[PDB]
């Protein structure tokens, strides 16, 4: 039965050239001899080129391959909540089955211009730089990227350790659920990264796919469509999903591995022509659905490593035209000690505002305006000593709000808990206090606002603002504690 | 006829003809699906089989599967009932708001207006924007370069100028999101609806819309600023208008006809771009045009790769523009809406040859003086303002006073302000801008000027105030 | 003269002319 | 069952067998050869035919000469009996000193450990290097790389590392000689012996060599990195034990693959390297790794083509390590040894949680006054040193003096130096650039910093250097 | 290797320093000294074509530099001193030349032997 | 490019012309520190000949590493002993450019043709300091150093 079934003519660097198979479709998962899968990517007139989900030693030339009414799906649901799987869903973590009751297709089309209606609702990250200056909203795209050990991963991290406050809630509204993604990387680095997690109590909450460095490639490239769908799963039942795919560089590497052994043509890197098609149909996925289809939302931050920092080479470009804004970490502010390394000036959410909480909203808007006006005077400082008391002034409070977006790792923060902060340096409270002095005030204060101002932190929270009330409070509060600080 | 498909290679599909083959970019219907696939036919690769570009996903085809010849290229439907309808590059529509009921049909490809089908005359296609139409004015049936991005008032300024080609020159809009971001699409299409340039209700809408989405196959995106040109040419030579046609984005464009490119085989040129580079864009560019029966201007918002305007892609595309519109960031900050920069935007029409030497003399003094004012920009902070000649110090009130009589209120954004929107004529604008330079209005206060239309308006301001 | 440089030919002009001050 | 070459392009070697075809990976046997000539199975390409990659040089074969199926990938000798030798690709003695006397084999082919198999656990591996020990340290377990263009010194800082942790180390430790030179595998082995760390007379030797220079064709430098690590997977699991893995130079497996890769016909990806580099890479790096049954450190040297840490082979490495040495030729140009860039090593264990706050704020201290410094220096190169704050150019001779400190006599680099060699112990590296950071040797010169130990030397170097 | 041991290193040193102190701003006396032996270590070592030196010729004429002996030479003389002084050894002193050509080495007696030549030599010279 | 750098190799004299030299007006346009031939050998062409040479091409290369400094702040941040490289190398620069009877209604001079001896001794001259009095122009466009002097007369 040539139709049903076909042999290997050929079998090299995850290629089986197979014989037959005239009923094959495109993209379907066929199935060798020894147990092996395989996807039907080139339907050739006399083969079909069919990639190998492991390794090649197991198919030999003449082997029996078979169609068998397979589907690529993945498993699906609230039992994948603190597990880890790979590719295709398979638990990894060693805790027996997923308990899984339904399944969806990796490769589905996204929702079109109609099911959705505008970003609104906050995605917090509680990384004062981003909910502040870049700040994210729920069904938007938003790329974090930089050069490698720039600080990627941690933003991801904290955003994902940060929903813990509102899943330990009671507000169904406010909660999200965490997938990550991890293309390409090692097995102990996934490890740690779940361990961070766990120890962090979020991966109650958070599913982990993982397809590792060792992974055939196409199990790293189908990896971000089966954590798509999982957070799909929720999107579609009107409830809310946060996604990072880490990385999609890698993922475009080991599309690109495919492509070139199907000896589809290269172009620019060598990638193909479809590459950009690769990208385009997974972020699309991330999506606000109105309220006749749930109101639910899926929210992606796709991870992209840049060399050199050339966000002009063939991937990033991609990946950055294709998502609603860009999260751009750099080498040098973080040795300067500006960690987060976050670029405030080129970073950008061009969702913006309509992502945040008037409370934020407020005073966001005078430290952007005010940063904005330092980096124009920012090379009149080290070689500036008489410089007009207007410049001087810019000069103070930049480098004063600089210092407040710096934040520790995996101690994201309530929104409200930010407006604090920076209410401090926007009002100009700091602006005498001494560069060095800021981080250490900054804990200090917050530490004493959140023992004994919780009703003041429950207000802010409440009023949706900074009220004349709670401005007065905060007046007193920051004035006599700078004054005990500078003791 | 019918032909099966014998090969399947992502977006790429061969089919194998019994008889008579499909010419190349004849459309063909995949049989034995859910929804429409559409294959556009490249070649012609020998032993009656022909090499397609498909217009959507493959997945699930068959070697075998059936596939029937359209006998013609892409037909899309064209006529006043595409307005306000979002269809894609297929002519679907995609507003879920039902079929598109039009008695005429028309193919997407079609070749530029033959050289006696020309305009021998350059005529300016007022659009009643004061900073346009003065210093960088839009050519009847030509290309202007929008630069821009977000936050710069490029959607309200698009939206506007729908709104007064239509109330001053009788003309329909055509909006191509070529590489359309799907948030987006829907965003765009919400602010129109509540801007009223599309109307759901009734039949005043202004604009008809083409998505080529992100999402869809490299031929999808290459093709729908065609299909948006061919509802445009509808409305030129069936109905006699000066149309405008946005393209949303030019090199979005440029990009997906260098992935259908690298799809087919084609050796790469010079940065990694499509061979046909320069054709491409000439054979959709040379479309656009005043023809003897009416015009299509574009305007085409352009993304510089690198900030190289060297790059093979900036470089073909500013051989066919006539015009820039450069929407400013630090022009906005200032409060200056329409965001344009006065000085950055150029026009290849401004010429007294072509727009009269007195349109030109006030846009050339208008330069002159905003030239003027940023070179004391520097003597301002050193020296303070009471410092200036008093020809200098006539300039600097001269010069504000022409920054603000170009901020102009939309009539397209009287919701989010409620300032009534102004469409100034051409010769208000000149007369306007040729008189602060004469120095009839030195007496009046700096802020009486801002957000006007005529300069009758700019007196009745100055008047209102205590 | 002066302590700081980087004015043009201030401090050579009269150095090629010539207690000092600056 | 037999088969019959049909082809010879270099390295590559095309079989055909008329019986049973050999699966991928399999080690076939060329008949009628002085020295055993061993051909891996690469591709079945069709029609009976094998492409083969080959494990030594392939002139003298002839079309149609005969070759047998092994019936198993590369086997090699793998227990403590491999202690003490030096063996190639395959397995064979390369010292001279007759068989390898083991029980059991394993094939240098294997699959990498499963994640539930991972260890989480990094405790700080102290060297004795300043920079490394202050900014980058390794851990325990760790897979460390050292990455350097060409004569950085990869080599030497590598060798370093081999005094200073592996002469001491309680457990066993393996050397792969990976597409490098001869002559440092010589130097290697006489310096072991010399130290007793190879030992051969007794049964004390706690080092096994593996080597594949690049004397050898692609095919053996190819495989010869799995040799290295087969034998350390042995000591790991099958004795549960603590074993250090050094190899020099890893890139030497993706170069040699690069080699051949044309005439296995791949279509080349960006910068002429085959497209499964970082498949390649992963199934053999994930093998190179600690689990639950035993430790591997791991210490890597990873050449840097063109000087270019962007190069597809580096750029793909970086994610394989918890620590990373990056070594330059900027530095080095200045006679800074070991070259260090400080602003471009990281290390998984920097965390004020696993080394307290204490070495993580000097750290930290250190950098931030580099890259201050580094932000400084193309502007006053020409504008002038005299136009800087009193605060600024007391960074600028602070940084310069850290720049200093960071450098150190290696013991390894008499030869090069001059200076007798350094350890410099943790508290003690703190400690000096804590001090130096806090203005307590404003006073000393500059001079006084470079190429010396511990923060006394540079006092004593300053008294020396007055009279 | 006595007097070559820690010169390429110096030199290193020295040529990062020559750049950073481009703009002539005051110099401790370190930095000064490391200035004034780098570009007289430079002067000795350029060579001419067709003349390759035996090895303790080229010992004798490095031993000069870093020994000190020439720091305070003016740069622009140091190679027609080097040519004098090395003619001077040749003929004057085969027995020198001989010992530590033979020794490979500088012993004590050769140091201070040498140490007397190039001093009062130098200071013939610079008359 | 493959093809002039392959060509290097099979030359025993090599003239470099520069777009750049000859930008500025310098012609012939040759690339002092480009062109070399396996002549120039004191042995050869004798020690003078080579002396002036070697010296002719230190003192270009010294004003070629003081461009970047000159380029932004200008001639008035240099040493007064860089201001003399720069000055007498300038003045080198212009005399090696010769107006070629060939090029004559390029140039608007009449071409000339010097005798080996006198290109010697023009630029010997020049690099012993005996015309840091002249002005640069004078020396642009000549013959022998002589009519440098005379050119210089000229210039009132
Ligand atoms: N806010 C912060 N403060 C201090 N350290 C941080 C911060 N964020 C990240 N780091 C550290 O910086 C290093 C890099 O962080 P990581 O999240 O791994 O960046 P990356 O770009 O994802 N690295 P890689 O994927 O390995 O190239 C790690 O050691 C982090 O612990
Ligand atoms: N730590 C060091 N101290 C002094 N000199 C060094 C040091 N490391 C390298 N060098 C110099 O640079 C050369 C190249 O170093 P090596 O380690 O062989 O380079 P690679 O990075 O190519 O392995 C050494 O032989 C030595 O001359
Ligand atoms: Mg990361
Ligand atoms: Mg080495």
């Amino acid at each position: 039965d040539l139709e049903e079934t076909g042999r290997v003519l050929s079998i090299g660097d995850g290629i089986a050239r197979v014989h037959g198979l005239r009923n094959v479709q495109a993209e379907e998962m066929v199935e060798f001899s020894s147990g092996l899968k395989g996807m039907s990517l080139n339907l050739e007139p006399d083969n079909v080129g069919v990639v190998v989900f492991g390794n090649d030693k197991l198919i030999k030339e003449g082997d029996i391959v078979k169609r068998t009414g397979a589907i690529v799906d993945v498993p699906v649901g609230e039992e994948l909540l603190g597990r880890v799987v790979d590719a295709l869903g398979n638990a990894i973590d060693g805790k027996g089955p997923i308990g899984s009751k339904a399944r969806r297709r990796v490769g589905l089309k996204a929702p079109g211009i109609i099911p959705r209606i505008s970003v609104r609702e906050p995605m917090q990250t509680g990384i004062k730089a981003v909910d502040s200056l870049v700040p994210i909203g729920r069904g938007q795209r938003e790329l974090i990227i930089g050069d490698r050990q720039t600080g990627k991963t941690s933003i991801a991290i904290d955003t994902i350790i940060n929903q813990k406050r509102f899943n330990d809630g009671t507000d169904e509204k406010k909660k999200l659920y965490c997938i990550y993604v991890a293309i390409g990387q090692k097995r102990s680095t996934v490890a740690q990264l779940v361990k961070r997690l766990t120890d962090a109590d979020a991966m109650k909450y958070t599913i982990v796919v993982s397809a590792t460095a060792s992974d055939a490639a196409p199990l790293q490239y189908l990896a971000p469509y089966s954590g798509c769908s999982m957070g799909e799963y929720f999107r579609d039942n009107g409830k809310h999903a946060l996604i990072i795919y880490d990385d999609l560089s890698k993922q475009a590497v080991a599309y690109r591995q495919m492509s070139l052994l199907l000896r589809r043509p290269p172009g620019r890197e060598a990638y193909p022509g479809d590459v950009f098609y690769l990208h385009s149909r997974l972020l699309e996925r991330a999506a606000k659905m109105n309220d006749a289809f749930g109101g639910g939302s899926l929210t992606a931050l796709p991870v992209i490593e840049t060399q050199a920092g050339d966000v002009s080479a063939y991937i990033p470009t991609n990946v950055i035209s294709i998502t609603d804004g860009q999260i751009f970490l750099e080498t040098e502010l973080f040795y300067k000690g500006i960690r987060p390394a976050i670029n405030v000036g080129l970073s950008v959410s061009r969702v913006g505002s309509a992502a945040q909480t008037r409370a934020m909203k407020q005073v966001a808007g005078t430290m952007k305006l005010e940063l904005a006006q330092y980096r124009e005077v920012a090379a009149f400082a080290q070689f500036g000593s008489d410089l007009d008391a207007a410049t001087q002034q810019l000069l103070s409070r930049g480098v004063r709000l600089t210092e407040l977006l710096k934040q520790g790792q995996y101690s994201p923060m309530a929104i409200e808990e930010q407006v604090a902060v920076i209410y401090a340096g926007v009002r100009g409270y700091l602006d005498k206090l001494e560069p060095s002095k800021i981080t250490k005030f900054e804990n200090a204060f917050l530490s004493h606002v959140i023992s004994q101002h919780q009703a003041l932190l429950s207000k802010i929270r409440t009023d949706g603002k900074i009220s004349e009330e709670s401005d007065a409070k905060l007046k007193e509060i920051v004035t006599n504690f700078l004054a005990g600080f500078e003791a | 006829t019918t032909g099966r498909i014998v090969a399947v290679i992502g977006a790429v599909v061969d089919v194998q003809f019994d008889e008579g083959l499909p010419p190349i970019l004849n459309a063909l219907e995949v049989q034995g699906r859910e929804t429409r696939l559409v294959l556009e036919v490249a070649q012609h690769l020998g032993e009656s089989t022909v090499r397609t570009i498909a217009m959507d996903g493959t997945e699930g085809l068959v070697r075998g599967q059936k596939v029937l010849d359209s006998g013609a290229p892409i037909r899309i439907p064209v006529g006043p009932e595409t307005l306000g309808r979002i269809m894609n590059v297929i002519g679907e529509p995609i507003d879920e708001r039902g079929p598109i009921k039009t008695k005429q049909f028309a193919a997407i490809h079609a070749e530029a207006p033959e050289f006696v089908e020309m305009s021998v005359e350059q005529e300016i296609l007022v659009t009643g924007i004061k900073v346009v139409d003065l210093l960088a004015p839009y050519a009847k049936g030509g290309k202007i370069g929008l630069f821009g991005g977000a936050g710069v008032g490029k959607t309200v300024l698009i939206m506007e100028l729908i709104n007064n080609v239509a109330k001053a020159h009788g003309g329909y809009s055509v909006f191509a999101g070529v590489g359309e971001r799907t948030r987006e699409g829907n965003d765009l299409y919400h602010e129109m609806i509540e801007s009223g340039v599309i109307n759901l209700k009734d039949a005043t809408s202004k604009v008809a819309l083409v998505y080529g989405q992100m999402n869809e196959p490299p031929g999808a995106r290459a093709r729908v600023a065609l299909t948006g040109l061919t509802v445009a040419e509808y409305f030129r030579d069936q109905e006699g208008q000066d149309v405008l046609l946005f393209i949303d984005n030019i090199f979005r464009f440029t990009q997906a006809g260098s992935e259908v490119s690298a799809l087919l085989g084609r050796i790469p040129s010079a940065v990694g771009y499509q061979p046909t580079l320069a054709t491409d864009m000439g054979t959709m560019q040379e479309r656009i045009t005043t023809t003897k029966k009416g015009s299509i201007t574009s305007v085409q918002a352009i993304y510089v790769p690198a900030d190289d305007l060297t790059d093979p892609a900036p470089a073909t595309t500013f051989a066919h523009l006539d015009a820039t519109t450069v929407l400013s960031r630090a022009i906005a900050e200032l409060g200056i809406y329409p965001a344009v920069d006065p000085l950055d935007s150029t026009s290849r029409i401004m010429d007294p040859n072509i727009v009269g030497s007195e349109h030109y003399d006030v846009a050339r003094g208008v330069q002159k003086i905003l030239q003027d004012y940023k070179s004391l920009q520097d003597i301002i902070a050193i020296l303070g303002m009471d410092e200036l000649s008093e020809e200098d110090k006539l300039t600097v009130s001269r010069a504000r006073k022409i920054q603000r009589f170009l901020s102009q209120p939309f009539q397209v954004a009287e919701v989010f302000t409620g300032h009534l929107g102004k469409l100034v004529p051409l010769k208000e604008t000149i007369k306007g801008f040729q008189q602060i330079l004469a120095g009839e209005y030195d007496h009046l206060p700096e802020q009486a000027f801002y957000m006007v239309g005529p300069i009758e308006e700019a007196v009745a301001k100055a008047d209102k105030l205590a | 003269s002066s302590d700081r440089g980087l004015c043009g030919a201030i401090h050579s002009s009269v150095a090629k002319q010539m207690i000092g001050v600056g």
